[PDB]
């Protein structure tokens, strides 16, 4: 019932900055508890008791905060503090937790490299037809996918997908596959999957004829 | 005058004298020991607090932490003052070394028996000091 | 060392029953509260049921209260956790964590956590689907499609195409699973040397091979 509200969801830093990340409650709470989670692993203790540090945590994270309003601050971050952080109630039942913040690596910003590709002949055997289009290895995070069958818009039968940061160019990539009937597929010829980035005004177009 | 509370430090030379004590570079890694303490006189002109190595939680005894709930029920941070219920408290604090003395003073009845928390941490070690105090009969 | 191990995961229709387990091991059991907190898909984390020392008390919230009963065996040393009339909302990680009234409450020791996936979606082999394109380098993709349950690994060459890969994370859809895979080799080895993506499914004992040939 508590509700923490975790800001930004997305704390984009390079090793070096100073950061702050706040945690803040629907109702007064008397203390927040803060946990560290990497991919691959369990939430681990990271602060206890809005400032007090978990055994291990080195000396450039602190916590502080009353009532509605907690953060965590990091005085320089390194790349190792790449992780999300959830902050964590108990001043009334149910215990609580708030959504994360994932603190994500600053990197050049890249434009997403696009490929659209057509139904396959072994698909098609099936009955239906997926067009896929796969927009990688671009940063930052926030991107958007039109289709577009014949010029006209298009947004059911639409399903994304969009990997983590990649460990080691810290770029993202995403998925857009657009299912239709094999008869629907056929009735029409032109398709295309639209990217817009920041990294340009225009978006990247692909298309295809059938 | 005595303190009735904890010494959790291993020390000797203090200026301090504590009615309990439990060394808590003794105890296990991962371990949370309690010490009890219980006070129960008509009228008090008592000194309370702990002696802790390391960190003290949460800002004792400014704030203090509720008695455990028999039922799954939270346990919260609040004001001594407003869980003792008396206007006239007294606060110290002291530092000998790494280890850091907090006390409060009492003086006069309580109106309610009352129970509150403090914990003290020592790297991976901690150990947590309950303390009662008995309003008159 | 504290250790927390949990068991009992897997696989169950709706309106299913499954018990989870958590052997604890390496400190006074009975000396501490304990929970099951689950993590969905969205990577929230949320308590499930929590037990006080002893066993005497428990608390549910209200979105398992009446299907959910959380015990303890302090003489074995083990958590439990009855989960009844599962919902789809009930598919999470669920870890097995403690708490201590002595900390104030924090969750100090976690396991590795045990996943539980409700569904009535029965077991179904991949479709895999070759995407070639209809530039220096090329991009070549491997789509697989209505299999059910997770997960199944992707590989390209048998693994000797490792750099340029990307899998993508598997979405729902018509209550069974599909993903794609990503691969991006220079103009030249391509098509003049063979690419394939290798789909294992190891819960319908399939693996199926894909060689990518021009459209």
């Amino acid at each position: 019932q508590i509700v923490l509200s975790q800001s930004p969801a997305i704390l984009s830093a390079s090793p070096g900055e100073k950061v702050t990340m706040t945690c803040r409650a629907s109702s007064s709470v008397t203390y927040i508890h803060w946990y560290q989670q990497k991919p691959g692993s369990s939430p681990k203790p990271w602060i206890q008791a809005t400032s007090s540090l978990a055994s291990g945590v080195p000396a450039r994270f602190s916590g502080s905060g009353s009532g509605t309003s907690y953060s965590l601050s990091i005085s320089r971050v390194e790349a190792e503090d790449a992780a999300t952080y959830y902050c964590q109630q108990w001043s009334s039942n149910p215990l609580t937790f708030g959504a994360g913040t994932k603190l994500e690596l600053k990197r050049a910003d890249a434009a997403p490299t696009v490929s659209i590709f057509p139904p396959s002949s072994e698909q098609l055997t099936s009955g239906g037809a997926s067009v896929v289009c796969f927009l990688n290895n671009f940063y930052p995070k926030d991107i958007n996918v039109k289709w577009k069958i014949d010029g006209s818009e298009r947004q059911n039968g639409v399903l994304n997908s969009w990997t983590d940061q990649d460990s080691k160019d810290s770029t993202y990539s995403m998925s857009s596959t657009l299912t239709l009937t094999k008869d629907e597929y056929e009735r029409h010829n032109s398709y295309t999957c639209e990217a817009t980035h920041k990294t340009s005004t225009s978006p990247i177009v692909k298309s295809f004829n059938r | 005058k005595v303190i009735h509370g904890c010494n959790f430090s291993s020390n000797v030379s203090s200026k301090h004298t504590f009615t309990d004590s439990l060394d808590i570079s003794l105890v296990d890694d991962s371990a949370h020991i309690s010490c009890n303490v219980h006070l129960s006189e008509p009228k008090y002109n008592h000194l309370v607090g702990l002696n802790c190595p390391g960190d003290i939680i949460p800002d004792c005894f400014f704030q203090v932490y509720q008695p455990e709930s028999e039922e799954l029920e939270p346990s919260n941070i609040v004001y001594l003052d407003s869980q003792i219920n008396i206007g006239d408290i007294e606060y110290y604090e002291d530092a000998e070394g790494d280890d850091k003395i907090k006390l409060f003073g009492i003086v006069g009845s309580i109106p309610k028996t009352t129970s509150f928390t403090c914990i003290c941490k020592k790297d991976k070690k901690s150990a947590y000091m309950t303390v009662t105090i008995d309003s008159a009969p | 060392d504290v250790k927390l191990v949990e068991s009992g995961g897997g696989l169950v229709k709706l309106g299913g029953s499954l018990k989870l387990s958590c052997a604890a091991s390496g400190f006074t059991f009975s000396s501490y509260y304990m929970s099951w907190v689950r993590q969905t898909p969205e990577k929230r984390l949320e308590l499930v049921a929590a037990i006080n020392n002893n066993g005497g008390s428990t608390y549910y919230p209200d979105t398992v209260k009446g299907r959910f009963t959380i015990s303890r065996d302090n003489a074995k040393n083990t958590l439990n956790l009855q989960m009844n009339s599962l919902k789809s909302e009930d598919t999470a990680l669920y870890y097995c964590t403690r708490q201590h009234y002595g900390n104030l409450y924090f969750f100090d020791y976690w396991g590795q956590g045990t996943t539980l996936t409700v569904s009535s979606a029965k077991t179904t082999p991949p479709s895999v689907y070759p995407l070639a394109p209809g530039n220096s380098m090329v991009t070549l993709g491997c789509l697989v499609k209505g299999y059910f349950p997770e997960p199944v690994t992707v590989t390209w060459n048998s693994g000797s195409l490792s750099s340029g890969v990307h899998t993508f994370p598997a979405v729902l859809e018509s209550d069974l699973y599909t993903l794609s895979s990503s691969v991006t080799v220079p103009s030249s080895p391509w098509p003049s040397e063979t690419v394939t993506c290798n789909v294992a499914h190891p819960a319908s004992s399939t693996k199926v091979d894909k060689k990518i040939v021009p459209r």
